[PDB]
């Protein structure tokens, strides 16, 4: 989160701190009202999300579920949607966090390990998470679509 | 809850911390042999 | 760190004598078996990364370890496995070519089993994993060389048990 | 460079060493004399170091 | 219907061995019948008799130098005019059965042998008892083995053809009817003199009582302890040498057990206990991630498919097929392989396995706290800190009597 | 474990003797017999993950029925149970080519199996379509020697033979 | 072993007294409803046979590390030996329910089966989830809230031998705990 | 029982693995020197009715309490069963050198074998003599270094067999003790 | 029972040949009369397997109700714990007769005897008959005054350490009074 950052970051300069971290955690906080609001509405629509997510991503990649692909037939296409299941959640957790600390460390840090460790196309996945941005970004407002497709775009980054 | 919790801080953390007790490499506590053998009160012919 | 050539020389030398019979039959013994030990670690070099795919698929890819709540749920936490389980395969491979399962404890056992319960690692999957991992290196450098491949394994299963 | 010490990461993570002892595994490494030792003079290799 | 007749049924008609002895311990081990063919090589007929000699003396010393009552009742059985069940019967009214396991028996310890040596099992109930106590005391010995084994047990569970064995026989009609039989026929070693104590009684070891244990399971209904049916018992020896994860055979008691180690045992047991409880209401719909998917990735993953073999062309490349019931489903060797890794990598089965491990573990540790006043302590341990108080001065657990002189 | 030793040692054991020539000749054959079925141990045992695919969609195949609701192959780990029993098969003949005898097949896959067959209602005529399957699809001289699909077919139809 | 008439009678030698009509208004009561006993207990006897495989496996879904070499559900003798004391013991609950009495199941099924399931490695916190899925399932039939299989009864309330064929299977869970 | 194949089975069943190419070279040397074995029990049996003579009057002029009044080899029917353990445990010490692992020798002979010696009040490190003798008499005979009868043998190394053989007494020297 | 004499060390490497920092004069000084105190301690156990089956039947003989039912050694585990007792017994007086102190004996064999056989029972009259009669034996060994076994020492005497053994008997004999 912002707040363990801000501290990790003047915990190792020795000092406390600055206006400017306390001035932001006092700006967070005060957002924290707004950011529960953001992360209920991806809350209950995973269904949506995910459903159309994994939409999205087999009419741009039928590769991945054609016979010979990673997620072919009825197993790997339900672990297909699992792991969108799963980066929609990091996200759920990083709006609450006010960063992509929880992001961070669970799903990103060695992720290419994983996924070239596993025989899936690590782009492929990278191009699931974006189709979940255009239904995610779908159900909120400009001010808040400005966040949530904020948070997908750095997991897009840092999977590829 | 799972029952086999880990170790570790930060993120995907299980609130407890690493090595069980914040040591990751923890100094032994044990004697040598013949002196574990000594509090022993048993081995004292050997 | 002795491979067959220094722990016999080191015997023969602890006691300060010279490689008698018995000494260099040993050695004879080792180097017939020298073209086999290099074809099996040319393999497993090869295949490294397929092994050890096979390994953790065919023991603990499913089960609850691999789940929220196990072992090796987080990212970080399956990447520290394969990234493990590199060292199993890769360690075992060095004590295959020297003959002598010396450079294991030295560098692999001593202080593994203290460490995975200050972890909290399950030494039961991590033993299974090692054993599947076991199972599939027999099938790439064949019966005797799975068979000389496979005697460092479970000496790593023993002492990390 | 895509780089890795996935061996001395795995020694200072769990603390079995110390950062030290990370930093001096890293100066006899290979891939730091490769970088700072085998370009240079023994002269400018003390300065580097 | 799982088991459709027991075996004091007789074996109907479409059977060799019967059906509870099939999938019981009788197939692993020495308890087997070993049935007498119809003419028979004396090689084969001493094979008969040395079984015989096994069973109802129960691995007695038998002295083969004298057999002195014995050659009679042998040539009886070489000829064929006495059968195997006329040659047990013979055997258990000569002198040297007498003089083993009558002439200083109680009336309790003669019957639990005759349990063991004429049938398979032990004596089930207190009247069942009760009526060969009456039998003999009325009509002597010599018509109490004639009454023993006339009735309708011998002749449906070995006929007159087969020597007696012990019957393992799956279903026990009290479940201390196993207890019991394991008991008495103690383990391939121990003989029915050592068992008794016949030897140790005895004025060099000869004209000895032959006392009885277990006089009082048989008149409460009282189990048998855990380390007499499991440590010096035939279950060692028709033992399946399985990988079975939670041991059956008992560790030998250790010398300076300590309290200290008992009671964190009995904590980590109760903390096992109390976690297993929760982790298995939410098995096998919560633990699985992959389930809450299955119902559209199952039917995103129905659209094209393919008959022969071949197609998924995919712009003109083969990238065929597997077409099995397996890969249709997308699974691997790495699929089904995943159940037999279910002990390291399961988490209610992990605790499962540690529960009955300690618990096993406790179970012998707090039964070697049998021993109190003059035995040599130590410390294993280092000394810590961590003690529990001796606070036993009032009442704190007080199990509920409501009639304290109630009259 | 019904094998060579544990006969000779099982009957001398109940006849009280030492073992004499009759017992040390027994596994004399264990010496020549056994240089054939330790191949056959070696080879599937390599090969293992590939017999049991090759042999357990013939249990599909040939009864297709087995997909249908309400029956023993219904959904996703009911067929994963059932490619799991054609390996547990696949292995105790591994383990039976190993020992010597019978002893791991009459004791562990054998000696119960039509009590729980009938119990779970699995149909006990489509496991016997894998193996005869595994038996049919055993060429003598590529597969193994010519000794050695002797001794890995006479255990596989000695499985069918108590199966069915 | 005695039934529902017989346990009131050594109630009553205990005492050395007649069974009288203040004493009986049980037993009338008991025959007043032996139709619904025997109406109770059929229902469980005609789907003994799957009652066992839903329960013996059911415990095999929440553990699956008993199929797993090792676990005391494994090899075919082993789970054809749980499956045989999977109707060994709704045999003697179903004996009970008919007699009314729990004095069958404690003098012959029960005596013993904690020691006996010590000696061979048996764990015994499974067998009580063997024994609460039979459970859930005989109070189940009883009621006919049975989820894929109603049968023909009856109009009428029937939850009283329900809760005496509870009763009768948490005394095999307290047996070998 | 076991043997040596059969080890190796319900180890590798252990690890839910096939016998594959690394625990086949266990069995195929152990069948390398399988003339070896059999010349190794050869030397064990011929001898056998001597070998149990020679070991229990040697543990008589060690300890001669025994054959003293009140003793455990004074009476001559007491006398006789203990030349018959002597060759009992000799027996199922070469059928454990003959099968190649020691569970016939832990689940037959030494199953219920110590509290026989107790109950029977047999002096227990008397026994240890009777079995040791035998010890040091079978590694003197498969090293065919036997002071009075040396057997004739195709030469060459056989100390395997004899540490066999000195590891399967000290497994009974240790189960009743 | 082999601190009972000192070594001496004479190899490097040990950290006693030099940096001992003592010899031990106590035990140096008890090979001075080492030999005859060997022999006595081969006097005893050369027939400690004799002399604990004399002694436990002696007061069996004398007293007769502990061999009835309801005495204290009627069962077959009470009659093994008494001829073990005196075994162990014998054994600590002849670590005492060998160390030439009772240091070893008084707590290793004594210190909570006397709460122990009250505490099972155990008839202490009748004890320190089976223990008089063990020092009543163990000098007619040592002075070889046995009437059924004579032993070929050396020429001498051995009066002097019979009285020692003796003084430890009845050491063991007032610690369960
Ligand atoms: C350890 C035991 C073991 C065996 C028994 C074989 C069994 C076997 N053979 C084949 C595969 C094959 N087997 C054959 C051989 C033949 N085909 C025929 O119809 C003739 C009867 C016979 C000629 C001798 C051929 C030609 C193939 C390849 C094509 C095919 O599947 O038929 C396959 C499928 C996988 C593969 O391609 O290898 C399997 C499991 N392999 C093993 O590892
Ligand atoms: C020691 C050796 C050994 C075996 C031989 C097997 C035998 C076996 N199979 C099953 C269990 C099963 N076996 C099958 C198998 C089949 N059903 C089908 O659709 C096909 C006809 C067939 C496979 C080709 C199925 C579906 C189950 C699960 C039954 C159920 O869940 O109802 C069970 C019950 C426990 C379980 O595994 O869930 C056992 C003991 N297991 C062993 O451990
Ligand atoms: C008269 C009363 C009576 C009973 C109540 C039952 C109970 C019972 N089961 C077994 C015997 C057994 N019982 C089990 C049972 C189980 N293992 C598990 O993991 C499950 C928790 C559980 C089944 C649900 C197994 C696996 C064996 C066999 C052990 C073996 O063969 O060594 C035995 C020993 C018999 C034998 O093996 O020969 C008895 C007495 N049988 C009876 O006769
Ligand atoms: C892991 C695998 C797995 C199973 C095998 C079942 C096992 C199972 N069944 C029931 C619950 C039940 N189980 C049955 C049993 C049966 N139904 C019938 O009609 C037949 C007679 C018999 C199958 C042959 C019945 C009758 C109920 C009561 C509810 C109902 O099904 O109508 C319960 C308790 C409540 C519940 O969790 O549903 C469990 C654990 N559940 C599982 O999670
Ligand atoms: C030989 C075998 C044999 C039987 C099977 C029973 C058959 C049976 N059941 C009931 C009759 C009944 N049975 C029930 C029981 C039930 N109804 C429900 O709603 C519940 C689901 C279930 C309780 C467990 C009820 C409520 C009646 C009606 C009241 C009664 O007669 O007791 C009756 C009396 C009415 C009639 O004649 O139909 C009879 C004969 N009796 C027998 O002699
Ligand atoms: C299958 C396993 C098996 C064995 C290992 C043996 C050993 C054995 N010996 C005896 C029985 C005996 N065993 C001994 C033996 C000895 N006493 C000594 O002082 C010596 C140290 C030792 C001889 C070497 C004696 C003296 C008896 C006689 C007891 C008696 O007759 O009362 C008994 C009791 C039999 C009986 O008397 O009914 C057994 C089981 N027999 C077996 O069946
Ligand atoms: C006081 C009485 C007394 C004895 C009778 C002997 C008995 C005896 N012999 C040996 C030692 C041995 N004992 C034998 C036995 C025999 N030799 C044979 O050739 C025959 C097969 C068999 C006699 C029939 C053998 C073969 C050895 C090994 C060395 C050898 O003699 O070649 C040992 C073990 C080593 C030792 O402790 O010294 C003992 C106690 N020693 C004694 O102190
Ligand atoms: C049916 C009965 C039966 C037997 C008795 C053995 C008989 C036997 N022993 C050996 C053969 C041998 N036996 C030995 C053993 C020894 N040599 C020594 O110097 C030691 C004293 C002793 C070790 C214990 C050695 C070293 C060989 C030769 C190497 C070998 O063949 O293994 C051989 C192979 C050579 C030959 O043709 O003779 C045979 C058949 N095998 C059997 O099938
Ligand atoms: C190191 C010193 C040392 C000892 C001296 C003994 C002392 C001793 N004896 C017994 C235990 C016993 N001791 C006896 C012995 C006797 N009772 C009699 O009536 C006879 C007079 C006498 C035999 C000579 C008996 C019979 C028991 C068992 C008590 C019982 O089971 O009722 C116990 C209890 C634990 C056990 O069973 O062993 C102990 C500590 N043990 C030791 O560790
Ligand atoms: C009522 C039954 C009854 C017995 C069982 C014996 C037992 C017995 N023996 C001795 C007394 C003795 N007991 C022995 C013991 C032995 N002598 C030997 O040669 C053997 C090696 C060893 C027995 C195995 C010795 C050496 C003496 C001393 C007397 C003597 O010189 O023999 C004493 C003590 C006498 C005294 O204190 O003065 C007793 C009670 N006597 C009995 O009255
Ligand atoms: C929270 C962070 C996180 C992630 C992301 C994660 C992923 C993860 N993905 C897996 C499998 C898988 N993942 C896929 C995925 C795909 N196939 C395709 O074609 C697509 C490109 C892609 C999905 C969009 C497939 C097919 C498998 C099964 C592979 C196999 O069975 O071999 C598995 C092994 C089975 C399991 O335990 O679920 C893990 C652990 N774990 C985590 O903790
Ligand atoms: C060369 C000898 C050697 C070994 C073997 C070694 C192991 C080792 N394993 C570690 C972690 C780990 N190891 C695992 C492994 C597993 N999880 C499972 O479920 C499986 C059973 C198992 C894979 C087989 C996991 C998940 C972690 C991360 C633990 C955490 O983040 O708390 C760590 C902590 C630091 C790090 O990984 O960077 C070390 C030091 N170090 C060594 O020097």
């Amino acid at each position: 989160s912002i707040v363990t950052k801000s501290i990790v970051n003047a915990d190792a300069e020795a000092r406390y701190l600055s206006p400017g971290e306390l001035d932001r955690i006092k700006s967070f906080v005060l957002s924290g009202q707004r950011r529960l609001r953001i992360a209920q509405t991806l809350t209950e629509n995973r269904e949506r999300i995910v459903k159309q997510g994994g939409q999205q991503l087999f009419q741009r990649r039928p590769d991945v579920v054609s016979p010979g692909g990673n997620a072919y037939g009825e197993e790997m296409t339900a672990t297909c949607l699992r792991d969108l299941d799963y980066y929609l959640r990091l996200v759920t957790y990083g709006i609450i966090a006010g960063d992509v600390t929880p992001i961070e460390e669970i799903g990103l840090v060695g992720v290419k390990e994983m996924y070239s460790a596993l025989g899936t196309p690590i782009s492929g996945v990278a191009e699931g998470i974006r189709c979940m941005k255009d239904v995610a970004c779908s159900l909120l407002s400009g001010e808040d679509a400005a966040e949530v497709g904020f948070y997908f775009d750095y997991t897009l980054a840092a999977m590829q | 809850r799972t029952a086999y919790p880990y170790t570790g801080s930060g993120y995907g953390s299980a609130g407890v911390p690493y090595g069980q007790d914040t040591y990751g490499y923890k100094a032994t506590t044990a004697k040598s042999i013949t002196e574990t053998a000594a509090q022993a009160g048993v081995f004292n012919t050997f | 760190m002795q491979d067959a050539i220094t722990s016999v020389i080191n015997a023969a030398d602890v006691q300060g004598k010279y490689l008698d019979a018995n000494s260099v039959e040993k050695l004879r013994g080792y180097f017939q078996t020298g073209e086999l030990r290099v074809r099996a670690a040319a393999t497993i070099a090869a295949n490294a990364a397929t092994i050890i795919k096979e390994a953790v698929a065919k023991s603990l890819l499913y089960s609850d370890i691999t789940r929220p709540g196990g072992n090796m749920y987080t990212t970080r936490r399956y990447a520290a496995c394969i990234r493990d389980l590199d060292y199993y395969l890769r360690y075992a491979t060095y004590g295959m070519l020297a003959g002598d399962p010396s450079i294991l404890d030295e560098r692999v056992l001593n202080g593994l089993k203290e460490t995975y319960n200050s972890l909290g690692v399950p030494i039961g999957a991590t033993i299974q994993a090692i054993q599947a991992m076991k199972e599939v290196t027999g099938s790439l450098v064949g019966s005797d060389a799975g068979k000389e491949m496979g005697l460092y394994f479970d000496y790593i299963c023993s002492g990390l048990s | 460079y895509g780089f890795s010490f996935s061996v001395l990461e795995s020694q200072v993570k769990n603390g079995q060493i110390s950062i030290k002892e990370f930093v001096r595994s890293l100066g006899k490494s290979s891939v730091y004399q490769k970088q700072f030792y085998q370009p240079y003079v023994n002269s400018r290799v003390v300065e580097l170091a | 219907k799982v088991v459709d007749r027991l075996d004091s049924q007789p074996s109907a008609a479409f059977e060799q061995t019967k059906q509870v002895y099939t999938f019981s311990r009788y197939i692993l081990g020495p308890h087997r019948a070993v049935v007498a063919p119809v003419a028979m090589d004396p090689s084969e007929k001493e094979v008969v008799l040395r079984a015989v000699y096994r069973q109802v003396f129960g691995n007695a010393y038998i002295m083969e130098e004298e057999r002195a009552e014995l050659r009679v009742m042998e040539s009886q059985f070489l000829l064929g005019e006495l059968s195997v069940k006329e040659l047990v019967r013979a055997l258990a009214k000569s002198s040297t059965y007498k003089v083993r396991f009558f002439e200083g028996a109680v009336q309790y310890r003669f019957i639990e042998l005759c349990f063991k040596h004429l049938l398979g099992r032990a004596p089930d109930n207190h009247e069942e008892i009760a009526v060969h106590m009456r039998k003999y005391q009325q009509e002597g010995y010599d018509a109490e083995i004639d009454s023993y084994l006339d009735a309708g047990e011998y002749d449906n569970v070995f006929g007159d053809d087969t020597v007696p064995f012990l019957r393992f026989r799956g279903v026990y009609t009290p479940c201390d009817s196993f207890n019991r039989q394991c008991a008495l026929q103690g383990g391939w070693a121990n003989s029915d003199k050592a068992m008794g104590g016949a030897a140790l009684s005895g004025y060099n070891g000869s004209d000895g009582r032959q006392m009885s244990t277990m006089i009082g399971n048989y008149i409460s209904g009282k189990p048998i302890p855990y380390e007499k049916v499991a440590a010096d018992t035939p279950l060692k020896s028709t033992a399946p040498n399985w990988y079975a994860r939670p041991n059956p055979a008992l560790a030998p008691q250790p010398a300076y057990v300590s309290a200290k180690e008992i009671a964190e045992l009995r904590s980590r047991v109760s903390k096992l206990e109390a976690a297993w409880s929760v982790a298995v209401k939410q098995s096998a719909a919560a633990k699985d991630t992959v389930e809450t998917w299955r119902a559209a990735a199952k039917e995103m993953a129905a659209m094209r498919g393919i008959s022969p073999m071949g197609e998924a062309y995919f712009g003109g490349i083969a990238q065929k097929v597997d077409n099995g019931a397996l890969a249709q489903l997308g699974n691997k060797a790495s699929s089904y392989k995943k159940y037999l890794y279910a002990i390291e990598t399961d988490e209610v089965s992990r605790l499962e396995v540690d529960l009955e491990e300690a618990k096993g573990q406790l179970r012998v540790l707090e039964a070697a706290m049998a021993k109190s006043t003059p035995m040599t302590r130590t410390a294993e341990f280092k000394t810590l800190t961590k003690n529990v108080a001796a606070v036993t001065a009032a009442e704190k657990a007080d199990p509920l009597s409501k009639r304290p002189r109630i009259s | 474990m019904k094998s060579v030793i544990t006969t000779v040692v099982s009957a001398a054991d109940a006849a009280g003797r030492f073992p004499s020539n009759s017992d040390l000749e027994s596994i004399q054959g264990n010496i020549q017999r056994s240089a054939a079925r330790l191949e056959a141990a070696e080879k599937l045992a390599g090969n293992h993950e590939a017999v049991v695919k090759e042999a357990g969609d013939a249990c599909f195949a040939k009864y297709a029925y087995l997909k249908n609701p309400g029956e023993a192959g219904e959904n996703q780990e009911k067929i994963n149970k059932c490619y799991r029993d054609v390996d547990h098969y696949m292995r105790l003949v591994n383990y039976c080519l190993v020992v010597g005898g019978t002893g791991p097949l009459d004791e562990w896959g054998i000696a119960g199996a039509r009590e729980v067959y009938r119990t779970l209602n699995l149909p006990t005529s489509a496991y016997v379509a894998s193996i005869a399957y595994t038996r049919d699809r055993l060429c003598v001289p590529r597969d193994m020697s010519a000794q050695a699909g002797v001794e890995f077919s006479a255990y596989l139809d000695y499985l069918i033979n108590a199966l069915s | 072993m005695l039934d529902a008439f017989s346990r009131v009678v050594v109630n009553s030698d205990a005492k050395a007294a007649y069974v009288g009509g203040s004493d009986l208004q049980a037993l009338k009561s008991f025959i007043a409803d032996g139709n619904k006993r025997l109406d109770a207990v059929n229902s469980i006897v005609s789907n003994a046979s799957c009652m066992v495989s839903d329960a013996v496996s059911g415990m095999i879904c929440e553990n699956p590390g008993l199929i797993s070499p090792g676990g005391n559900c494994y090899t075919n003798r082993r789970m054809a030996a749980c499956l045989r004391d999977g109707e060994i013991i709704l045999r003697y609950v179903s004996y009970a329910l008919l007699a009314g009495d729990a004095s069958v199941l404690e003098d012959r099924c029960l005596n013993g089966l904690k020691e006996t399931y010590i000696a061979l490695g048996v764990p015994t916190n499974s067998s009580i989830r063997a024994v609460s899925i039979m459970k859930a399932q005989a109070v189940a039939f009883i009621t006919n809230t049975a989820t894929e299989r109603k049968m023909s009864f009856a109009a009428g309330d029937c939850t009283s031998l329900a809760s005496e064929v509870a009763s009768y299977f948490d005394r095999v869970g307290a047996a070998i705990s």
